[PDB]
């Protein structure tokens, strides 16, 4: 019971924290373009050459390596919260399938218990050859054999 | 002549903002969930011991 809250406390903050991931990334791209274009604006200092000098290094640069190579982190990023999100998919599967394989057995323990015990009180009579501790004890028998058949 | 550092410092308050009450909620519901499942055991405990009994 306490990794089956663990876990739901870090699947959600997962599904928070690549949100504002994804948002980081869109505010980290203008930043980038913004010094791009704002340091290529001191190619003033030559003539027309300096300028086009300047922004095609920029343009070029910027524009066709920083950014898909952004593109393809996030995108690995995504990939990496699909796969944690599928295994702890699988971890909330597998400890619901053991607890309830753990109380059908508690239950099918307990419909031998009953028999037991009915049987028990039947014994204090002090009586052997009553017929009603004799259908107990070949009740006791079929479901014994039940029991070894299953296991 | 162009405020990035208020820009900045804004984004970074609102984002502080969601990850402290996302950390909050989490270590809470996570521990709902753990007594809701520990109510069920003993729940689950007492009704079998009354029906073997019964």
């Amino acid at each position: 019971n306490n990794a089956s809250g663990k876990l739901l406390a870090l699947d959600s903050q997962l599904t928070n924290d690549f949100s504002e991931k994804s948002s980081y990334f869109q505010s980290q791209v203008d930043k980038i373009r913004k010094e791009a274009y704002a340091g290529a604006a001191a190619g003033v200092v030559a003539g027309p050459f300096g300028l086009i000098i300047s922004y095609s290094i920029a343009a070029g640069v910027v524009e066709g390596k920083l950014i898909p190579e952004l593109k393809n982190k996030l995108k690995s990023v995504q990939n990496f919260f699909t796969t944690l999100s599928n295994t702890v998919k699988q971890a909330n599967k597998d400890i619901d399938a053991a607890k309830l394989k753990l109380t059908t057995e508690i239950v099918a323990i307990g419909e031998i218990k009953t028999e037991t015990e009915t049987t028990r009180f039947y014994v204090d009579y002090d009586d052997l050859m009553l017929s009603l501790l004799k259908e107990a004890a070949k009740k006791m028998i079929n479901t014994c054999n039940e029991y070894q058949k299953r296991h | 002549v162009i405020p990035w550092q208020t820009f900045d410092e804004t984004i970074k308050e609102l984002s502080r903002f969601k990850q402290e009450y996302s950390q909050a909620a989490s270590v809470l519901v996570g521990d709902i969930k753990t007594l809701l499942m520990d109510s069920q055991d003993k729940y689950f405990e007492a009704t079998q011991t009354v029906y073997e009994w019964c």
